[PDB]
């Protein structure tokens, strides 16, 4: 139930087109993981009976992107004590590996 | 390319709307034609039954 709720809430945070039963949304995603996203989209739409191409196309990124630092079971804690002071500038040098 | 995708989808939606409204206009026209033809067929029936009456008479 929680998952369904999250899904619908996510879809609310979108712009539903008026003239077609199709949805456009902008998303942030890792660049390196874009292929993984497209494969996931392929599987998702394949489950859907309409098999819409569902093509995600990059836009001239020009708003401030979020700062994504990949962490694991070990490094997550160190990243958090850094984040506690503030979130680094996009493409800032991450101090955590030295912390 | 999304702004172009947007423009393409808007053009497709424009055409779709035009095609459906046109179908509705056609529906109205066909309905009127249906009534006109029906009345002509009714007259044909009237003529034939009048001829049958004359034969019987």
């Amino acid at each position: 139930v929680r998952k369904m709720k999250a899904i619908y809430h996510t879809l609310n945070l979108c712009n539903i087109d008026v003239t077609q039963k199709c949805l456009i949304a902008e998303v942030w995603c890792p660049v390196t993981d874009l292929d993984s996203i497209q494969f996931a989209l392929r599987r998702g739409t394949e489950h859907s009976g309409s098999t819409v191409p569902s093509i995600l196309n990059r836009m001239q990124t020009n708003q401030t992107p979020p700062t994504y630092n990949k962490t694991n079971k070990f490094t997550h804690g160190f990243q958090n004590i850094v984040d506690a002071y503030g979130i680094g500038t996009y493409r800032e040098i991450n101090p955590a590996p030295y912390t | 390319s999304q702004s172009q995708g947007i423009q393409q989808l808007l053009q497709a939606e424009k055409r779709a709307a035009e095609k459906v409204a046109d179908a509705r206009k056609r529906k109205a026209r066909r309905l009127k034609q249906a009534k006109e033809e029906a009345q002509m067929e009714v007259e044909q029936y009237r003529r034939e039954r009048e001829q049958e009456f004359q034969s019987k008479q």
